[PDB]
């Protein structure tokens, strides 16, 4: 399932910021439900602090309107590319502006 | 169990007050006693 | 005739069938007559309740059990 | 067919009438409806997409939002309930509940009912439907009135259901409804469905008047029966009343007895009609007021008896099967001369319905058999001359051993035969019928046996029959295919009844059961075992000892089974042994049969574990001085991980382990573990430890774990505190009038539980007052009672069931122990009070002393005195002498 | 309030009043019954009958309106009936 | 001592087949007496006789010869005495003497008969009958003695004789205090008692089964 | 019983019959579902003990094994001397675990 | 052959909103007689659907045969109505013999 | 009541292949050496023929017995069936079991001793 | 319909119980006579209250547990603290080794001295009356 409800987004936040990195089933064996890769698809999808999970620019969107054009398929790719490193706002950016773009 | 004292609230585990720092921001609400205790800023 | 008045018995709950017991609305009279009649068929019951109040009158058992019992229907007064 | 007034009259509002290719695809427009709605709340099925389909859309409610969505946001707690998981159902359950005096009536039935009629459900379903019908029965009364007939075209086939527990729940919910909607709103809204034309619906209607008559009672009702049974226009409303009669005789007992009269006064009218089903209906109706009464009413139905003798005499077919169960019914009521009379003057009847080809009229004479032969009238010779030959020569068939209303009364019948003619008459007539290729015919006559055997004996079989039995269920034994135990318990009964007699043979037997403990290990080695455990009881009483030290020594390893089914009956059988035999002159002794348990402990199996430590708790208390003792202090932290097992047998034999433990290697080590075993998190770990620390209390003597359970409360976490306060509740429990010396100690830690926050502690330390008042009583300890009591008594104003139940049990253990008076004095000056929250609980206080002492009240009432009218004074107390 | 003058159904004939009875719940429901005439049959066997139960069970078929005047119809006859050592009401003694 | 459950008055089937024991309020319980073949006492269920709003003030058995046996007692309905503030709905609350039939062969107890009294009444008296005479019970009241035996007898009332002037009687009445049965194999009576010691010798002579007159004579002091 | 509220009891006239327990509720007391001290037998009606409702126990209607008993503090209370405690409706527990 | 089947009846769900009236009578009389269609006001039912026909195998062949087909570009599926309820039953009606059979 | 024993006999055979009994104590041992077999819930419609030819799959039979009446009746609903072999009447009593023909439902039983005019249930 | 508090407190013989509150009961003359009655205790004073009368002690923190003298002269609170102690330095290598290799011999201290503290050392607590009722505080009022 993976809900990953904050009070567990919390504690994970901690182990990060105790044990380290690259330090997963230590920091997964306190958690009670969640294994070491669950922990690490959302660590480096939501809870890495370099993650700009908000202030959707002009910038980016101009230049990902022309880099989704490049490839249709490939957001993971072009995810490093941007800066917005969450690889799926991209995608949520990428359908909004083409439900604003038909409306 | 765990207690916020400004707060006076009760939290059952660990995540429930380490999640406890965004909401009912009484934080900003001790800006009225931090006035009390200095008239000035 | 009558007018909206078929309230039968309702949902079990306890199965309060003890008279004398009472409710949350019960008013004055209702309890003071119950504690009166508690009173009366405990003065009946005990022989020794009996025997007190016939040292006092001169009257007999019986005349004190049959005056104390027809005092149950209205011992207190009207509502 | 249809006309468009009966089109637009079924349908609801809301609507209005009026080789190949090859090119590419093409951009769509973004086609990704919803075709599922908004969120996960269940996964919805294709089936439920006509009923549910109105969230597939977002209100977000705006110009089409009247008060109405409110009472339809129920269609979304029907979805969350009927197809979600558990917490979202009991979330959306006590929702409704909660508000079911809001929803209203009409949307809230108007949705749930025809859901139940869609083809396509669930029988998990329909008790989820039916509990929330149930749940909100509480809360709807008086409000149901007009819309009861559509609940019961929704409810009515539960009753005819297959299973049983929907059955009862539908009485259930039937009689709620019918104490919730009164009287005469069920016979105006029944009385259409008796002239309709479908059986299905007049069979479940006339049994939902049985049920509605049980729930209200027979004569509020009694004139309607009494209506539909003496109409004339059509036999079907005749038929239906007696069919109600039939109900009610069946449902409820023996309270239809103080009715009968006025009941069977009725019946008379029919049994003369011109329609055999009336004339049928009301033999059964006779028949089923006949086995209601039992056996009393004899001079009431004394006009049914002459048209029952015609009917006999004259009629013939399926009329003269329900005139014979009804007199076959009526004839135990009747006194010695006229039931021998009509015995004597119907078996001719039934010699002549022995060649009945019907199963049913088969099943009705082998009642009529069991009934008619008991009393006094028929002798030994008659039956065994003309009776029952023609019954073991037309009715011991293998078709009726396969239904089991016909499978049962078989056996039901040929018992009450063998007690009236004999054990081995009938015997040696079906022993020769256990060597059958047929598994249910052999368990037939197993069953047989074995309640003839159980209920008469075995004097009467002599030895030119005993060899015979024993080898046929030696080899019913050996070729058995199913699981069952009738055939295990059918030996044991059997072994039981003989007991010496069947001393040539036990080798035979042991040796079959030796070869038999292997066979390819396909789950035919647990009957051998459990039959191991039924005959050690009969070896001892035949004094045979030595083959018990031949298959001790067997049992002892073959005990290192894979198969837990295997292995249970394998500790069964052992624990047999050590029930039957002394425990130390057994081959396998104790010094190395415990340490071979111990591996067996670690298995997680039910049965398994329940045989290991009733084994173990046999030892701990009868064989504690064959270790080297570290084994009983390296067992009893296993015996931590043995909880949490869901029989309940389980662990009420391991706190008895536990206290004989303690009893064997002393109160102060095994003390650590238990204690140990109170941060667990999970239940049933932290109450069956708490149960180990009352039992350690109370087999040894106490002052031996009361100061360390006292210390345990300023360790500060939430669970060790519950538990040493539940502890104390047991503990005062179990020892009731040994509280006497400790109730000055645990005063102090008391009040700490009174004066602490959480309620949980509070209501632990009720339980603990309240089996402390229960226990002191009469002693002399009323103060420290008073004392506690005046912290029990704040604690009257929660509203949470368990603590309210907690403290109404300890007002109710303190009403005696201190005495009424002091109860009396703290339910004054809040009678009356304004705040209705606190008056009714203290009113139900109130009611709770009245109806626990009434008299002892009468010398603790205070004086109230005299209004301007009425006289509130007891003058009768007020003088002296 | 007018169906609290006590009745005794010993002094009054039965037969007589049967078909008075079916004619009215011929006028009211429109067709004929025969389980109501039963009722009112069944309800008037005992000789101290209830009034208020006649006019719950007659209220629960009907409107609730036609109970209310079938009570005041049924009623005063009785007492006009059980007046006279006969056990005729006036209704039918005239007529 | 409850008001509620049964104990303070108590009857007997003089045949030894019943016992009814009786509160003064809403339960009235009776057992059925038979003998089983080791000549042992064998006591059935609790057979229920609960009436509502009713008091019972004096609980008697009727003697039947192989007859369902019959218990006489006096009841009172006061729900609308007490319903009504008016006071005069009190004052028209007279004492009904109630039989309770026990059917042996139906197992019930059923409200047989119930028959209202112009004056109160305390206790009860058997009359001994079957063969022996007319079976009914006896009624002691204030400045009255009452037989009523059902069906055909009327209320045959008897005022107690006073004394000649003695110097008690501004307006009271004068009742009973005991029974004393008796039955000596050719007659039976009745050494009644009243409330200052004055012994009745109570004697019921019929010429037929139905009662004619009842007498009674000053016996002793 | 005290651990499921919504359980009622028939709550009758008690006579002659002596009460039941099965082999899973063996010991179990009827009101406070205690296992020590019994002191009272157990006194249902007529009406839940007939027919096929004889060797029956009283909470789970299953056969019964050894006698039903009263503990000494449902005695000193005197819950023994009320209703027949024969438990009638079965409700939200062993029904729904039959669909499961 | 198939009893446990309600008939005359077709629902149709996700149907375009640009239907005025033409191409329901197309698809529904393409496979044989047609009893009449309801089209619903609410923004929910604008484009949710029934339909009444007049002969079985028409509607057998409308719902064995149109599942999973494509239209204008808003795939409908088809289901079968559950009749259950009504709003006012009908009274005072004649229905006499009248000398027909 | 005239049509549940075909849900008894159909039940019968339900708990022969569920409990798995081999044909040697499958209910048709104890009814050996007769052909005879009963029919219960015929139409009024049915001539001796169209019976012939409604249960000849399994074997003619031999010898016919329809109910007809003395003077004033044509037909009851009963039936009388003497096939060749018995396995021909153990397949007509498993196989033609729950049928029905115009309307009402029809039952096939055994019989095992001899014709009777009129001792069965209507 | 309801007389206020100033008849309510001028009619009757006590007038020093009577509140605000007693105005709007259905009968307030045998409530005030009750509350004028000899020996009983008042109605708790969070009837009217809105904290579930306990859920105030909120930021207080309090000792575990005092205990009594004759209890704390048997050894047992030392030897369990000193258990305690060693118990939470050990990993669960060590709690898995002596679940399944005891050692025994921790406390044993004698069975006499708690039979003499329990028995003869018994000591009586402090108690109290009838009427002493439990408000909220009732600890920070040792001022009397
Ligand atoms: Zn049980
Ligand atoms: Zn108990
Ligand atoms: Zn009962």
């Amino acid at each position: 399932g993976g809900v990953w409800r904050n009070t567990e987004d919390e504690i994970l936040k901690a182990a990060v910021m105790k044990y380290g990195k690259n330090q997963w089933s230590r920091i997964a064996s306190l958690l009670h439900r969640k294994s070491a890769k669950q922990c690490k698809a959302r660590w480096y999808e939501w809870l890495d602090p370099s993650i700009k999970k908000t202030e959707w620019s002009r910038e980016e969107e101009e230049k990902l309107l022309h880099l989704a054009k490049l490839m249709p398929t490939q957001w993971r790719t072009i995810a490093p590319i941007i800066g917005r490193t969450a690889a799926q706002c991209l995608e949520h950016y990428e359908f909004l502006l083409d439900k604003a773009a038909q409306r | 169990s765990y207690e916020c004292k400004l707060c006076l609230t009760l939290h059952n585990n660990e995540g429930s007050y380490l999640a406890h720092t965004q909401g009912k921001k009484h934080q900003t609400n001790l800006a009225r006693r931090a006035a009390k205790e200095a008239k000035e800023a | 005739m009558t007018d909206r008045y078929t309230i039968h018995s309702q949902l079990e709950h306890l199965q309060s069938k003890y008279i004398g017991t009472g409710h949350a609305d019960t008013t004055k009279w209702e309890w003071l007559v119950n504690q009166h009649r508690d009173s009366y068929c405990s003065y009946m019951g005990h022989f020794d309740l009996l025997n007190y109040f016939a040292i006092a009158e001169n009257e007999s058992k019986a005349r004190v059990r049959f005056n104390l019992m027809e005092k149950m229907l209205q011992p207190c007064g009207p509502p | 067919p249809l006309s468009d007034e009966e089109l637009d009259a079924m349908f609801p509002e809301g609507y209005k009438v009026l080789t190949g290719f090859h090119m590419q695809t093409e951009d769509r427009t973004m086609k990704s409806v919803n075709d599922q709605p908004s969120g996960n709340l269940p996964f919805l099925k294709p089936d439920d997409i006509q009923y549910f389909d109105k969230l597939l859309v977002d209100v977000d409610e705006s110009t089409l939002s009247p008060e109405e969505q409110k009472e339809r946001k129920i269609m979304k707690l029907l979805l969350k309930i009927k197809n979600g998981t558990p917490p979202m159902r009991k979330a959306a359950l006590r929702q409704i509940t909660d508000k079911a005096r809001e929803f209203g009536a009409g949307p809230l039935f108007n949705q749930i009912l025809p859901l139940l009629m869609s083809p396509t459900l669930e029988d998990q379903e329909r008790h989820l439907l039916v509990k929330v019908i149930d749940r909100i029965l509480y809360k709807l009364d008086d409000l149901v009135r007009p819309y009861v007939h559509k609940i019961l075209v929704v409810i009515e086939p539960l009753l005819i259901d297959e299973d049983y527990y929907a059955r009862v729940e539908g009485r259930e919910i039937i009689s709620n409804l019918a104490k919730a909607a009164g009287l005469a709103t069920m016979i105006s809204t029944m009385r259409p469905d008796i002239d309709n034309m479908d059986e299905y619906v007049r069979n479940t209607t006339a049994r939902a008047f049985a049920v509605v008559a049980s729930a209200l009672g027979i004569p509020s009702l009694l004139p309607f029966l009494k209506a539909v049974c003496k109409s004339k226009k059509s036999w079907q409303a005749r038929h239906t009343g007696i069919k109600i009669v039939q109900q009610i005789a069946i449902l409820m007992g023996c309270a239809i007895l103080p009715h009968l009269r006025s009941l069977v006064e009725i019946i008379e009218h029919g049994l003369v009609d011109e329609q055999q089903k009336v004339r049928t209906i009301s033999a059964l109706a006779i028949a089923a007021l006949a086995e209601a009464a039992t056996p009393y009413g004899i001079e009431s139905f004394d006009s049914v008896l002459k048209p029952l003798w015609k009917g006999i005499r004259q009629h013939r077919g399926k009329g003269l099967a329900a005139f014979l169960k009804a007199i076959g019914y009526l004839i135990p009521l009747m006194d010695a001369e006229y039931a021998n009379y009509y015995t004597r003057e119907v078996m001719l009847i039934l010699i002549r319905e022995f060649q009945s080809p019907d199963e049913e009229m088969k099943k009705i004479v082998l009642k009529v058999v069991k009934q008619c032969c008991g009393t006094d009238g028929v002798e030994a010779n008659y039956i065994k001359t003309e009776i029952l030959p023609p019954f073991f020569k037309h009715f011991w068939q293998h078709r009726m051993a396969l239904d089991r209303r016909n499978y049962r009364q078989l056996v039901d019948t040929t018992v009450e035969l063998a007690n009236k003619v004999g054990a081995a008459e009938i015997i040696s007539r079906i022993v020769d019928d256990l060597k059958d290729e047929a598994e249910q015919y052999r368990k037939m006559v197993m069953e047989t046996i074995e309640k003839i055997m159980g209920n008469l004996g075995a004097a009467d079989i002599d030895h030119k029959l005993e060899e015979q039995l024993i080898d046929g269920i030696l080899y019913a034994f050996q070729e058995q295919t199913t699981e069952d135990s009738v055939m295990l318990n059918g030996f044991g009964t059997v072994v039981n009844a003989l007991g010496k007699r069947v001393k040539p043979y036990l080798p035979q037997i042991c040796g079959t059961v030796l070869w038999r403990l292997n066979n390819k290990s396909a789950k035919v080695r647990q009957q051998a075992a459990d039959l191991i455990s039924r005959t050690a009881v009969v070896m001892k009483t035949c004094q045979e000892e030595k083959l018990m030290g031949h298959l001790g020594v067997v049992l002892y390893e073959y005990l290192g089974e894979e198969y837990p089914e295997v292995l249970g009956s394998i500790l069964g059988a052992l624990k047999a042994i050590v029930n039957v035999i002394g425990m130390h002159k057994m081959t396998p002794p104790i010094k190395d049969l415990l340490p071979r348990l111990t591996p067996i402990l670690k298995n997680r199996h039910e049965k398994v574990q329940e045989n290991c430590i009733d084994l173990v708790g046999r030892i701990a208390d009868r064989g504690a001085e064959y270790v080297s003792a570290r084994e009983w202090m390296r067992i009893c932290f296993e015996l931590l991980e043995l909880l949490k097992a869901h029989k309940k047998a389980i662990r009420r034999a391991t706190v008895n382990t536990f206290g004989y433990i303690a009893k064997a290697i002393g109160p102060h080590d095994v003390l650590a573990t238990l204690l140990n075993n109170l941060k667990v998190q999970e239940r049933q770990n932290r109450v069956c430890t708490t149960v180990a620390i009352a039992i350690v209390a109370e087999t040894c003597s106490p002052f031996t774990v009361l100061p360390a359970l006292m210390n345990e409360y300023r360790v500060p976490e939430l669970n060790v505190q519950n538990g040493v306060l539940k502890s104390l509740s047991f503990l005062f429990e179990y020892i009731g009038e040994m509280g006497k010396d400790y109730i000055y100690a645990v005063t102090p830690l008391l009040e700490d539980a009174l004066m602490d926050r959480d309620l949980v502690h509070r209501q632990t330390a009720s339980a603990v007052v309240q089996h402390m008042s229960l226990g002191v009583y009469g002693f002399g300890c009323e103060d420290s009672l008073n004392h506690l009591l005046n912290y029990v008594w704040p604690n009257v104003f929660e509203t949470s069931p368990h603590v309210i139940q907690a403290v109404m049990g300890a007002l109710e253990g303190l009403r005696v122990a201190i005495g009424p008076c002091r109860m009396l004095q703290y339910c004054l000056q809040g009678l009356f009070h304004p705040a209705r929250k606190v008056r009714d609980v203290y009113w139900k206080i109130y009611n709770s002393i009245y109806i626990g002492s009434q008299d002892a009240l009468i010398a603790h009432y205070p004086r109230i005195y005299n209004d301007d009218k009425n006289t509130y004074i007891r003058y009768e107390l007020d003088y002296i002498l | 309030e007018c169906l609290e003058k006590k009745v005794d159904m010993s002094k009054v004939n039965l037969e007589v009043i049967k078909p008075w009875i079916t004619k009215r719940v011929t006028e009211i429901l429109g067709f004929e019954d025969d389980v109501v005439i039963e009722f009112i049959f069944n309800q008037l066997e005992v000789k101290n009958p209830d009034s208020k139960m006649m006019q719950i069970n007659l209220t629960g078929f009907l409107n609730g309106k036609n109970a209310r005047e079938f009570m005041g119809e049924l009623w005063p006859l009785l007492l006009s009936a059980q007046e006279n050592i006969a056990g005729i009401p006036s209704a039918f003694l005239e007529l | 001592c409850r008001r509620i459950v049964p104990g303070q008055f108590l009857a007997v089937d003089p045949k030894g087949r019943a016992v009814m024991i009786s509160a003064i309020e809403k339960q009235k319980l009776v057992y059925i007496l038979n003998r089983d073949a080791a000549a042992r006492l064998t006591i059935s269920s609790p057979l229920e006789a609960h009436k509502a709003n009713t008091l019972v003030y004096h609980v008697v058995g009727v003697d039947v010869g192989f007859e369902n046996p019959m218990f006489a007692c006096l009841e009172m309905d006061y729900e609308e005495a007490d319903n009504d503030p008016t006071g005069e709905a009190a004052a028209n609350t007279q004492q009904t003497l109630t039989f309770y039939e026990l059917d042996l062969g139906l197992n019930h107890v059923v409200r047989k008969y119930s028959e209202p009294l112009e004056e109160h009444g305390n206790f009860l008296i058997t009359v001994p009958g079957g063969s022996d005479g007319p079976s009914g019970v006896l009624i002691c009241s204030e400045n009255y003695i009452t037989y009523k035996n059902f069906g055909d007898q009327p209320d045959i009332r008897c005022p107690i004789p006073r004394r000649r002037n003695d110097l008690d009687d501004p307006e009271r009445g004068m009742i009973f205090v005991c029974s004393a049965t008796h039955k000596t194999k050719s007659m039976f009576f009745f050494l009644a008692q009243t409330e200052q010691g004055d012994i009745f010798k109570i004697t019921l002579e019929t010429d037929e089964d139905m009662v004619t007159e009842i007498r009674l004579k000053y016996f002793d002091t | 019983a005290k651990h499921h509220p919504d359980l009622i009891f028939c709550r009758k006239q008690a006579g002659v019959a002596i009460g039941r327990l099965c082999e899973k509720c063996d010991g179990k007391c009827v009101i406070c579902d205690s296992y020590v001290r019994p002191c009272t037998l157990v006194r249902i009606c007529d009406e839940c003990n007939y027919g096929s409702y004889q060797g029956r126990c009283v909470i789970c209607g299953g056969p019964g094994v050894s006698d039903a008993y009263y503990c000494k503090e449902c005695t000193i209370q005197e819950k023994d001397r009320d209703g027949c405690p024969k438990i009638v409706n079965l409700g939200s527990s062993k029904t729904d675990l039959f669909y499961e | 052959r198939l009893p446990p089947e309600v008939n005359r009846i077709l629902y149709i769900r996700n149907l375009p909103y640009k239907i005025t009236a033409e191409e329901m009578y197309d698809i529904f009389g393409k496979y044989g007689p047609i009893r009449q269609i309801r089209v619903g006001n609410t923004p929910e039912t604008r484009g949710t659907a029934y339909v009444v026909y007049e002969d079985i195998f028409d509607a057998k062949n409308a719902c064995d045969h149109l599942s999973g087909f494509n239209v204008c570009n808003r795939y409908l599926v088809v289901l079968y109505y559950n009749a259950n309820r009504a709003f006012q039953k009908m009274d005072t009606k004649k229905k006499e013999e009248q000398l027909k059979l | 009541n005239p049509l549940t024993k075909v849900k008894l006999i159909n039940e019968l055979n339900e708990r022969e292949v569920q409990l798995g009994v081999a044909d040697k104590v499958s209910w048709h041992s104890e009814y050996k050496d007769s052909a005879w077999i009963f029919l219960g819930g015929l139409p009024y419609e049915l001539t001796e023929g169209d019976i012939i030819c409604v249960f000849s799959q399994y074997g003619e039979i031999v010898n016919i017995n329809l109910v007809r009446d003395k003077k004033t009746g044509k037909s009851k609903g009963f039936c009388f069936l003497c096939y060749e072999d018995q396995r021909s009447t153990i397949l007509a009593v498993d196989n033609f079991n729950g049928i029905k023909i115009k309307g009402r439902t029809i039952r096939v039983d055994h019989v095992s001793n001899y014709r009777a005019p009129k001792d069965s249930e209507e | 319909n309801r007389f206020t508090v100033a008849e309510l407190k001028q009619l009757v013989a006590r007038p020093d119980v009577v509140e605000m509150h007693d105005v709007t009961a259905q009968d307030p003359k045998l409530l005030v006579h009750l509350k004028a009655t000899r020996n009983s205790v008042p109605v708790p004073r969070h009837w009217c209250f809105k904290r579930k009368y306990l859920q105030g002690k909120r930021g207080i923190e309090k000792p575990p547990f005092e205990l009594p003298d004759f209890i704390k002269r048997t050894g047992i609170q030392e030897m369990r603290e000193a258990l305690q102690e060693k118990e939470e330095q050990k990993t669960m290598k060590s709690k898995m080794r002596e679940k399944v290799r005891p050692k025994m011999g921790k406390i044993d201290i004698d069975y006499q001295k708690l039979h003499d503290a329990f028995f003869k050392w018994q000591t009586k607590p402090k108690l109290t009356i009838h009427g002493d009722l439990y408000y909220e505080g009732k600890e920070f009022e040792t001022r009397l």
